[PDB]
């Protein structure tokens, strides 16, 4: 089994909780966002070889959680673009999460779809998301003037 | 005037004539060694502007045999020419050739009209077509 | 477990008991204690070297 | 191009006779190794078995050494080719009938009408060459190459997806068609040039604007022959002026120019020459470290066959392991790459993988 | 290699130096091979 | 480009920065100038004059131009020629000399690589300009014909093989409210297009030949195929598009729906849930042959006899209209007679699926032309005069002599040869029958060329045998022979070829034999024989 060998069963449970009944969906989102390092873990599970669940479900979960607020959206943008490692992670603890081992800013069709969903959804806070995207573009252009 | 002899024999000529000239030089081998080595060293700078690729095999065989005469100047000039040529070749690369030789590993860029040589199990075949039997 | 949570009342009760935080915490902790056993760059490069140190042989 | 097989009928002494159907000026004879044989004899005759019957060459070690006859001078006109094969007397066997090359049209039809019926063929094959070039461009300009910096790309390379195989096959077919037809066009141009010279027209008559106007394939061939001569000269030996010429900022550029984008033969030979010349230098080893840090860096945009150059680096390091500086430099590089986790940079995992596997290979070799 | 020389005794022969050419070619090939083996 | 699309004045700032009001500058200007409203502002300052004057001056052998710089600017014109507004201007008056100028450069310090790059760029430019713009087709055909008038080899043949003689590809932009997963890979792949096409799983762009159908598009975009997929268009609002419709019919419908011609892409909406007879649009080869340029090509120019027959038949006026009914077969025959083994799309003409129809196709299309060309009008008499002048009948008679082994006054391989020779003889007899009877028309050489030829001896040899079962199996061959005899009887002026073993006597002999067999105890063959017997009896006394 892949469920017994990996940590993907919990993700399937979360996807079922979020998407089974659309009426309660918002409630579930409000209970999930405040957990620490959840977005980083989901993103890490997204960019790995197929281990038991397909990419579209992970994309759906990430989009649904990342749109229930505005701080969460900015955190997700930072995760996808500029830094995807764990938050407050010192290797001196041996118990805190440590999501090293993956390069920053890797592009795949799933990432492009998530970014497009985040950018072009009409809701409060969309202006802040566009501001963050343009700020990243400006920073990338500026850092190119390294000589 | 051995310098001009080599210039008109191994360059600006065909394949059979070059083979015959190499034959004549080999016959004339048996004081001549160092003189012919100097002549070939002087003519090496003019080598890149030759005409046929099959006209250099016997020439390089002769240089390989007579390299025992001297090892200092020949190596220096040879290294200088290698350094000079090396840079120029790199500038002619195009993305398509690199992509072809990386993704599929197919060299000998097929978008250049000009070729220079052919080979078959150690035989040089140029300026002559294949016999259709 | 999925069959148990097939109804709205069951999901609401599960949320009230705080299970939704439980599963997220479990996912975050369990990802830390597992190494991916799939193949990666190293296997590819070993294949490129053409050799190295029901499908069975 | 031809393609032949023997459907004639090996316990009996045998002979075969072939007719070209026309007196053909043969100028190249090649045969492959014939293991099931003891002797081979050659007979050449145009019209009669005794009026003009001649023999070219007889050899008995064809099974040990394949007979290669590059050229015949003077070239004898022939039409009937007899090969007598004497197998070892001590089931049926197949013996390939080698390869033969020569010229068909003889000049002192007979008139210089060829200049009218070669130029048209040259133009036609040139048009086909342009067609093949455009076809290859329009087919192969719509392909990509994933970089090897993730598990997804690694698994893509391990097991090719179904969609890529057909594209590979089509590109391969187009490439082989284009190269064959390029060869045909070059041969036609060469024949036209020969005929133009025959009538009495002369052939074509500073290094700058001479180096940059030459042909690329000529450059590759001359570099190959030149460097092979250098390697043979070094093997026959200890140069010192040659050592003075080669130093820092001179070996690196040479390696980058030739080994990265050359043919496998020139790559291997250049690597061997470099290891033979600068094997025991002090700056050696740090050169390998810098090359590895540059080419395989995650910030490199150049495209090249990483696996082949990796094997070349491994082979060079195995020979150069004596000076003890190469392994020290590699260990220093590995130490530097792992700094971030010790105490805002991050970890370059692919680079670490490359360097650690190289070090593992070297340590395995030094273990004996 | 293969010690197979075309019939040249009948005509004014260069074979006495063609054989030398063959030996020099074989010597260069062997030297290159031993360089590769080092 | 998106930034400039939002703010029009930013494009003016860009142009001022450029200095207009190298390769990198030119490519950046080409890419950034794709907005529907910034393009007109680009065209109004420095776009046409400099480039067109420079290229014209270079062709004649004004900013200075070198050999290397010629390709980048033409590539720029290629890249900017996407909007319909630009594509219309490319067919304008002032741009007309340009095309001809390029031909003057390519029909005669230009190195090999320079020449190859220039010719490739010119081919791409012409192909783009002629992509799906019917208005430019007339101009291009006129340019080609005036070049031809005032054998073919060199760049012109390459242009003919590329621009013509092949199908056309078009770009379709599909968008759906549901994700489309087919055709994608998990590996990284940098695919960059214009921002109007978007990114994600809800958009797709396909560059595919017009010969396909809607079912092919659905299979290529979605793996799912009453749950079905309906393709909608804004102009055809509310009308689901049947999957059997071809892309040619789509283009014709949109063009008659006042959609601007030559527009860059076709837009469709893939939603989840009277037009079948629409005429396809005309291919560029059809437009070129409409004015009669194929005859000029024929006069300007592997069974040798069949290729020679096809080439000779191509000379006849009106041949192109009948021949181009099947685009694939016509283009395959034209490429084969043009000295090219393969179409260049990845297949060999000898390996084409229609290889069994090619050898006899010229005879069938010539017979169709004969049947479809009445002799009442001057077209018929001019066709007869031209055919007699070019000696098509002479070649037909020579082929009949060679195949029937009637000189004028491996076992399995042998069986295949005799069967194909019988088929060829049947085709030739049908062609001759249609030539004699379409349904001063009699040439002077006629009634004389047929005599002493192989026609009468061949008919005598074929009809001499009069059994009831040995040759009763050759129903189509004898149907063709009796149709030819009926055509002979139809034209009175050439009847005396029959009147003085005897055709009528022994024909009535087998007719009586088969009538007796029927009375005592293949129906189409016997009824055709009876009808031919009646017609021969009627014409025998007259």
């Amino acid at each position: 089994d892949q469920v017994s060998k990996t940590s993907i069963g919990w993700l399937r449970l979360l996807h079922h909780c979020l998407t089974h009944i659309s009426d309660l969906e918002g409630m579930m989102a409000s209970a999930a966002a405040p957990t620490a390092n959840l977005l980083q873990t989901c993103a890490a599970l997204l960019m790995s070889p197929y281990c038991g669940m397909h990419s579209p479900n992970i994309e759906v979960v990430l989009v649904k959680i990342g749109l229930q607020s505005t701080r969460i959206g900015l955190k997700l943008i930072d995760i996808l673009l500029r830094n995807c490692a764990a938050s407050g992670s010192d290797p001196t603890d041996l118990n805190s999460p440590l999501l090293f081992g993956r390069l920053n800013g890797l592009s795949s069709d799933s990432t492009i779809d998530i970014l497009y969903q985040l950018g072009t959804t009409q809701d409060p806070g969309t202006k802040d998301r566009i501001q963050a995207l343009l700020k990243w573009v400006s920073d990338s252009a500026r850092v190119a003037a390294m000589k | 005037f051995l310098s001009d002899i080599v210039r008109v024999c191994f360059f600006e000529a065909g394949r059979s004539i070059a083979h015959k000239c190499a034959r004549f030089l080999a016959l004339c081998i048996s004081a001549f060694g160092p003189v012919l080595l100097k002549a070939l060293l002087d003519n090496m700078s003019f080598l890149p502007a030759a005409t046929t690729g099959g006209s250099v095999y016997w020439y390089f065989v002769l240089l390989n045999y007579v390299k025992d005469e001297d090892l200092a100047g020949c190596s220096t000039a040879c290294a200088s020419l290698l350094t000079a040529v090396s840079r120029q070749l790199q500038d002619r690369l195009t993305p398509m050739e690199a992509l072809l030789q990386t993704r599929y590993g197919l060299y000998s860029s097929p978008f250049d009209p000009v070729l220079f040589d052919l080979e078959m199990s150690g035989s040089s075949c140029k300026n002559v077509y294949n016999s259709s039997i | 477990i999925l069959r148990v949570l097939d109804t709205s009342d069951a999901l609401k009760a599960f949320h009230d008991m705080g299970g939704v935080q439980l599963i997220c915490n479990n996912m975050v902790t369990s990802t830390r204690a597992i190494v991916n056993t799939a193949r990666s760059m190293v296997s590819t490069i070993m294949k490129f070297l053409d050799s190295g140190p029901e499908g069975i042989h | 191009p031809p393609h032949q097989s023997i459907i004639i009928e090996s316990g009996a002494r045998r002979f075969v006779t072939l007719d070209f159907g026309r007196p053909i000026l043969l100028t190249d004879v090649l045969i492959p190794t014939c293991g099931d044989l003891a002797s081979l004899s050659i007979d050449i005759w145009t019209l009669g078995e005794e009026v003009d019957g001649r023999r070219l060459v007889v050899a008995t070690d064809i099974s040990t050494h394949s007979l290669i006859l590059h050229d015949l001078i003077p070239p004898p006109v022939c039409r009937f080719m007899k090969i007598t094969v004497i197998g070892r007397y001590g089931a049926r066997a197949k013996i390939p009938l080698g390869f033969y090359y020569g010229h068909t049209y003889i000049l002192p039809p007979e008139i210089d009408q060829h200049l009218a019926m070669m130029v048209a063929l040259q133009e036609d094959i040139q048009c086909r060459y342009n067609l093949a070039c455009h076809r290859l461009e329009t087919l192969l300009q719509s392909i990509d190459l994933p970089p090897l910096n993730s598990a997804n790309n690694a698994q893509y390379f391990l097991r090719k997806p179904d969609k890529a195989v057909e594209e590979d096959s089509r590109v391969f077919s187009a490439y082989q068609d284009c190269i064959q037809l390029q060869l045909q066009l070059n041969l036609a141009h060469n024949a036209v040039q020969r005929l133009k010279v025959a009538l009495g027209a002369s052939r074509k008559m500073n290094p700058e604007d001479l180096i940059q106007t030459s042909s690329t394939e000529q450059l590759r061939t001359i570099i190959r022959y030149l460097l092979d001569t250098l390697l043979s000269l070094l093997h026959a030996s200890v140069p010192a002026v040659l050592q003075s010429t080669f130093h820092a900022q001179a070996c690196e550029e040479l390696f980058k120019h030739l080994c990265i984008s050359g043919t496998p033969k020139i790559r291997l030979h250049t690597g061997l020459l470099l290891v033979q010349l600068c094997g025991g230098e002090r700056w050696w080893g740090q050169f390998l470290s810098n090359v590895l840090q540059e080419l395989y860096n995650s910030e490199q945009l150049l495209i090249f066959p990483q696996d082949r150059v990796f094997m070349l680096l491994s082979c060079i390091g195995q020979r150069s392991l004596s000076n003890s500086g190469v392994l020290e430099s590699l260990l220093n590089l590995l130490d530097n790459l792992l700094s971030p986790l010790q105490p805002e940079g991050v970890l370059d995992i692919p680079m670490i993988s490359w360097v650690v596997m190289l070090v593992s290979r070297l340590l395995d070799y030094v273990a004996t | 290699v293969s010690q197979a020389l075309d019939a040249r005794l009948e005509v004014g022969l260069e074979q006495q130096a063609e054989l030398m050419l063959k030996m020099m070619s074989t010597l260069e090939a062997d030297s290159i091979l031993q360089a590769l083996t080092n | 480009c998106s930034m400039c699309h939002v703010h029009p004045n930013y494009f003016s700032l860009l142009m001022g920065w450029m200095g207009i009001t190298t390769e990198s500058h030119l490519a950046t200007l080409a890419s950034s100038s794709q907005s529907p409203e910034a393009i007109k502002q680009l065209l109004d300052s420095g776009l046409p004059s400099l480039l067109v004057r420079s290229l014209a001056s270079f062709c004649f052998s004004k900013m200075p131009i070198t050999a290397d710089l010629v390709a980048p600017i033409l590539r720029f014109l290629t890249e900017v020629g996407n909007s319909h507004i630009m594509k219309d201007w490319l067919g304008g008056s002032e741009v007309n000399p340009l095309w001809t100028a390029l031909l003057f450069l390519l029909c005669h310090g230009l190195t090999t690589q320079q020449r190859t790059a220039i010719e490739n760029a010119t081919v791409a430019f012409f192909l783009q300009c002629i992509s799906c713009h019917p208005n430019n087709q007339k101009l291009m055909a006129q340019v080609l014909c005036e070049l031809f008038q005032t054998n073919i080899s060199g760049f012109i043949r390459r242009l003919f093989l590329q621009l013509m003689l092949e199908d056309e590809k078009v770009t379709m932009f599909l968008q759906s409210p549901c994700p489309l997963y087919k055709g994608r890979i998990n590996a990284t792949s940098h695919v960059i297009q214009h921002p109007m096409y978007g990114a994600g799983h809800k958009f797709r762009t396909l560059h595919l030949p017009v010969s396909t159908t809607l079912s092919d598009v659905l299979d290529r975009v979605s793996d799912t195929p009453v749950p079905v997929f309906h393709l909608f268009h804004k102009l055809l609002a509310g009308q689901p598009l049947p999957a059997e419709m071809t892309l040619a019919q789509l283009l014709t419908l949109l063009y008659d729906r006042k959609l601007p011609q030559g527009y860059r892409s076709i837009d469709l909406t893939v939603k989840l849930g009277s037009l079948l007879e629409t005429c396809p649009i005309q291919s560029p080869l059809q437009v070129f042959a409409g004015m009669g340029g194929l005859a000029l090509i024929a006069e300007r120019l592997i069974p040798a006899h069949s290729l020679a027959a096809f080439g000779l038949f191509l000379r006849l006026p009106g041949y192109a209209e009948v021949l181009l009914k099947e685009r694939k077969h016509a283009q395959c025959l034209l490429r084969l007679v043009l000295g090219v083994t393969d179409d260049g799309e990845g297949s060999h003409i000898l390996q084409s699926p229609s290889a069994n129809v090619l050898p006899t196709l010229p005879f069938h299309v010539l017979r169709s032309l004969f049947s479809t060309t009445p002799l009442t009008t001057d077209d018929g008499v001019l066709l007869r005069r031209m055919a007699l002048e070019i000696g098509a009948l002479h070649l037909i008679l020579v082929c009949l002599s060679a195949l029937s082994h009637h000189s004028p006054r491996d076992v399995e391989q042998a069986l295949t040869k005799q069967r194909l020779e019988e088929e060829h003889v049947t085709c030739l007899l049908q062609v001759l029958a249609s030539y004699i009877n379409p349904v001063n028309a009699l040439p002077s050489v006629l009634l004389e060329l047929l005599s002493q030829s192989c026609l009468i001896p061949a008919m005598s040899s074929y009809l001499r045998n009069d059994s009831v079962l040995d040759m009763a199996r050759h129903v189509p061959l004898y149907r063709a022979l009796l149709e030819l005899l009926r055509a002979i009887a139809s034209c009175a002026a050439m009847v005396p070829l029959l009147l003085p073993t005897s055709v009528g006597t022994l024909l009535a002999k087998m007719k009586t034999c088969v009538d007796t067999y029927t009375n005592r105890l293949q129906k189409t063959a016997e009824i055709v024989y009876a009808a031919t017997t009646s017609l021969r009896q009627a014409n025998q006394e007259k």
